């Protein structure tokens, strides 16, 4: 309760293991990535699929 | 960021000293005197 102001859509939602809000989830889902190599991908590059 | 040989992980948290990768930092601490890695 913050005087009737609703902050539940920008405060974190701890239901998921990444403590992110709803609007932050939309922002992270809308920006599509090029799948950069910041996570290792040598095993996937070795296995020719 | 790959894997690290020669530094032992600790279940603590300090300020970053040597940045390694995705949240992992390394330092030269006493827990003897050796290189440790942490979050
Ligand atoms: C805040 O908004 C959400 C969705 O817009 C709603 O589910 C929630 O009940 C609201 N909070 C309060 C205290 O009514």
């Amino acid at each position: 309760y913050f005087g009737g102001f609703n902050f539940s859509q920008i405060l974190p939602d701890p239901s998921k293991p990444s403590k992110r809000s709803f609007i932050e989830d939309l922002l992270f889902n809308k920006v599509t990535l090029a799948d950069a190599g910041f996570i290792k991908q040598y095993g996937d590059c070795l296995g020719d699929i | 960021a790959g894997c690290l040989i020669g530094a032992e992980y600790v279940n603590n948290s300090y300020e970053c000293d040597i940045p390694i990768g995705a949240g992992i930092c390394a330092s030269y601490q006493t827990q003897s005197q050796s290189i440790i890695a942490y979050t």
